[PDB]
RNA sequence: GAGCUGUAAGUAAGCUUUGAUCCAGAGAUUUCCGAAUGGGGAAACCCAGCAUGAGUUAUGUCAUGUUAUCGAUAUGUGAAUACAUAGCAUAUCAGAAGGCACACCCGGAGAACUGAAACAUCUUAGUACCCGGAGGAAGAGAAAGAAAAUUCGAUUCCCUUAGUAGCGGCGAGCGAAACGGGAAGAGCCCAAACCAACGUUGGGGUUGUAGGACACUCUAGUUACAAAGGACGACAUUAGACGAAUCAUCUGGAAAGAUGAAUCAAAGAAGGUAAUAAUCCUGUAGUCGAAAAUGUUGUCUCUCUUGAGUGGAUCCUGAGUACGACGGAGCACGUGAAAUUCCGUCGGAAUCUGGGAGGACCAUCUCCUAAGGCUAAAUACUCUCUAGUGACCGAUAGUGAACCAGUACCGUGAGGGAAAGGUGAAAAGCACCCCGGAAGGGGAGUGAAAUAGAACCUGAAACCGUGUGCU
RNA sequence: UGAGUAGCGAAAGACGGGUGAGAAUCCCGUCCACCGAUUGACUAAGGUUUCCAGAGGAAGGCUCGUCCGCUCUGGGUUAGUCGGGUCCUAAGCUGAGGCCGACAGGCGUAGGCGAUGGAUAACAGGUUGAUAUUCCUGUACCACCUAUAAUCGUAUCG
C-alpha cells in the first residue's frame, strides 16, 4: 500500500521518466563517487518513482 | 494492551509497586521501558534505563488507581479499551 | 526394426536344451521375405512373412 | 544512454586528467563504440579515442567466509575539446 | 493499528495515524545458460541472414520481431518417362521432444555368489541391474466359468481351506485352487443378414430360457463406460476478531515456592515471564468472519432417446482362425498317463441335426457360445501440504549433516567424506590507576555470583609441577 | 616413554654505519668469494593476483627476525598493423534424408567442426612505484564511406 497520484496523459507519462533518470538518478550517482552527496536517501526514493511510472504505463497496454 | 505513554504499575521484579510511564516499546522481544525502573551503570560511568518484560507491568484503572486487565467493547466502527472491574475507557 | 508389414510377426526368445537338460538362451526368428507389394504410391519393398503370402496376397 | 556507471578517482587517473583523459566504469557487455556515443550525448563534447580493458574478480574474505568481488570493465576517454566531466 | 529500513549489532540519511513495516487473494516486470530450437561451441560464450526503426554528410555501431528437426494438413508442383510418381517452395498447428519422488504399476531382456555339507538336473530367481510406456492409481473384468446341489451367476482384495492335494537327482526343496465367511458392487458398444441414396456414408442389429434378419396389429436428460459443447446456490480451503477468574506476609538478586484469605470453570491442553502460575502474558473451551481465487456438490434450463409377445420357408452370428506335428515357454505341476494356454516353422476345419469344456482318450449326460472393443468401487505407495501422537534419541546418541554439510578435504574421472552445541534473568561485555613495545596480569568498578570475562554451566582420569610429616 | 636424544635438505663470508623494546640473520657501504652453452636475457604449457606502495609481528619461515611468495588497507594490465575470431583446410569427431539392429542404439552420403601447417597492413625513440610494436613523440601502411575530378559509355564488373 503506497501513494500513487499520476493522473497524467500518455504524452506526459513518457517525459516523467526521462527527467527522473537523467538528473534524479544519474547526477545523484556521480556525486556519491567523487564524494559530494549528503542525504543519500534520495537515490532510493527516485528509483521507486521510475518503478511506479512503468507499472501504470504498462496497465494502459 | 501496554502502549507507550500510559501510566503502569510494576507487579514483579525489584522495582515492584513503583508507578512509571512507558517511553519505548519493543514488540519483537516483548519488552517495555518504564521511567525510573531498572537503572543500569554502563562503563563508557552512565546511568540509563533498562527494559523489563511486558508481562511484569500492569495498567491502572483511573476510577480507583488499582491495577486491572484490559478488554475491548466494539462500541462504534472503531475499538476502545475497557478496564475490567470497572467501565471507564482507558 | 525387423517385423512383418502385414501380420506383425517378429522374433521370440527361449532355451536350447541338451540331453543332460542344460540350458542356454536362443532366438526363434521369423520367415521374413523381401517383396514388392502395391501401396498407395510407389510399390516399396517391405518385409512380409511367408504365412501372410498364402490364400492370395498382393505382390 | 546510461552506459557509464561511476568515475574512477585514483593517483594514476589524476595524472591522466591533466592531458584530457577521463576514466569511467562501464557496463561489462558493451563495446567502445557505444561508450563513444554515450559521452558526447551526456556531456556534449567531442571524443577522439576510447581505450577499454577488463579486470578479473579478486578473492576477498571477512571472518571465515570467502567470496569474490565483481568483475569490471574500464574505459579511458580522450577528448579534443571540453573538460570537467566531474568535480 | 505503531513503529519500520532481513542475519545484524554499526554509524549515516529517511518513511509512517492522509494508516509504514507486516499477513492473504489477484496482477505487472522477470538478465544469461540449460530439451535450448538461426549457425557454431570447451554451459552460463562467439558469429549471422531478413523486415521495421534510432543516430550519422556517408560508412562503421544500436533497438524491437523472426529464421532448428520431425509429424499432420491446404496449396504451386518438368524429372529419368507421353501421362504420372520420387524430389523441391511456401503457409497453418498450446502437434512432439526434456525433466521427474532413486515409492507404487504393465511390458522387453535377464545373472552370480549361495543351498544341495562336493556338483551337472534343481535352488538362489523370474530376484538384483538395464530399457520402454504410463496413471493417480495401474492391471483384471460381464462365462466357449465353477461344479455335480432340491445348483450359483462379471472382476478385485481380506479370513480360512493348508503346509492339505500334489511336484521333486521323489534329494535339498517347491506348493495350490474350488466350497464357505466378509469389503465393495452399474453394465454396455460394434462386424453380418436386411432397406434407402451417390465402393461410400446413413438407418436396422447385439444373443444360449437360442438370439437376430424378413413378414405380422404397435411409443427415461444418466457428460465415471454406456453420445458429446454450456448458463444456473449452498458449503470447504486460502488473511483474522471476541474470549472468565488473586490479593497479603516470609526467605531470596528476583516468587509462580511456604503461610493465610478469595474467585472462575462447556476454559485445570501447552509455552513464556528473574525459581515450581487455572486467575501476569500468548493461549484454551465456545462463538463470529471473506473483498478475491479455487475445489466439491443441487435446482431449473440445456442435450440425446423405438418397447414387448407370437411365425422360425429362407438368410446371418468374427478364417489361414480353431486344431495337429516339430522346437520352446507358462500353468504349484521338472514331459510325465498332461488336460487347460502362448510363441516360431509347416499343414489345416465345421456352420444350430453347428462348436467348446467337465485333468490322456471314446460313448452318454450337464454347463457354456472362441477367434472385435469399453468400464467406477473396494486395492498399492508417499517427493509433498495441514493438524496431531509416542513406557522413541538427547550432541561418540538421533538423519552423513541441531553449527553457512553433501560443505573442508581427497581423486584424471566415476566416486568417497568429516570435526565443530551451552556466559548471564538482563551486555548491565571490566570507566579509571599501575608493570610492558605488545600479549598478559594486580587493583578499582558491574553483577546474587568473575575459580560466570566470550579459549566463558558443571569440570572426572591419564599426565605434568610446588611445598611438606615418616623413611 | 624413547629424550632434551636423531635431524635442521649439496656451497664463503668479514667488518663499519643505521633502525629498533630486542640484531650472527633487516637496510646502506667497502672488501672478499661462486656461475657465466649459464645460477644471465626472453618465452609456450601450467598456476591464477603470488605484481606495486604504505603499515603489522598472533600463526606459517626447520634457528632468529624490526623482514617476506605470510597478515591489513589502497592500487596496477589501454592495440585497425602483436597472437586468436569476423579467412583455409590434415588426422579425428559429427552428420539432413539413408542402411542395419530385442530396446537402448551402431555405421555412413551431401554438409559442418577441428592447428601442431597455409594466407594476412608499423617502425624507431621516450616515459611510471607497478603497462608498452598497446600510452606520448616523429614518420608510414591496409580496408571501407562521402564531395568534386583530368579522363569517360561495348567502358565496368563476374
Amino acid at each position: 500500500m503506497k501513494a500513487k497520484e499520476i493522473r497524467d496523459l500518455t504524452t506526459s507519462e513518457i517525459e516523467e521518466q526521462i527527467k527522473s533518470s537523467k538528473e534524479e538518478l544519474f547526477n545523484l550517482r556521480f556525486q556519491l563517487a567523487t564524494g559530494q552527496l549528503e542525504e543519500t536517501a534520495r537515490i532510493r526514493t527516485v528509483r521507486k518513482t521510475i518503478a511506479r511510472l512503468k507499472t501504470v504505463a504498462r496497465e494502459r497496454e | 494492551h501496554i502502549k507507550k505513554g500510559d501510566n503502569v504499575k510494576v507487579i514483579a521484579g525489584k522495582d515492584k509497586g513503583k508507578e512509571g510511564k512507558v517511553i519505548a516499546t519493543l514488540p519483537k522481544k516483548d519488552r517495555v521501558v518504564v521511567e525510573g525502573v531498572n537503572i543500569m551503570k554502563k562503563h563508557q560511568i552512565l546511568e540509563t534505563e533498562a527494559a523489563i518484560h511486558v508481562s511484569n507491568v500492569q495498567l491502572l484503572d483511573p476510577k480507583t488507581n488499582e491495577p486491572t486487565r484490559v478488554g475491548y467493547k466494539f462500541v462504534d466502527g472503531k475499538k476502545v479499551r475497557i478496564a475490567k472491574k470497572s467501565g471507564e475507557e482507558i | 526394426g525387423k517385423q512383418c508389414f502385414v501380420t506383425g510377426r517378429k522374433a521370440s526368445t527361449g532355451n536350447r536344451r541338451s540331453h543332460a537338460l542344460n540350458s542356454t538362451k536362443r532366438r526363434w526368428n521369423a520367415n521374413l521375405q523381401k517383396v514388392r507389394i502395391l501401396v498407395d504410391g510407389k510399390p516399396k519393398k517391405v518385409w512380409v512373412s511367408a504365412r501372410a503370402l498364402k490364400s492370395g496376397k498382393v505382390t | 544512454r546510461d552506459i557509464l556507471k561511476r568515475p574512477v578517482i585514483t593517483e594514476k587517473s589524476s595524472e591522466a586528467m591533466a592531458e584530457d583523459k577521463y576514466t569511467f566504469d562501464v557496463d561489462t557487455r558493451v563495446n567502445k563504440t557505444q561508450v563513444k556515443m554515450a559521452v558526447e550525448e551526456i556531456f556534449n563534447v567531442k571524443v577522439a579515442s576510447v581505450n577499454i580493458m577488463n579486470y578479473k574478480p579478486k578473492k576477498k574474505r571477512m571472518g571465515r567466509y570467502q567470496g569474490y568481488t565483481n568483475k569490471r570493465r574500464k574505459a579511458i576517454v580522450t577528448l579534443k575539446e571540453g573538460s570537467d566531466d566531474l568535480f
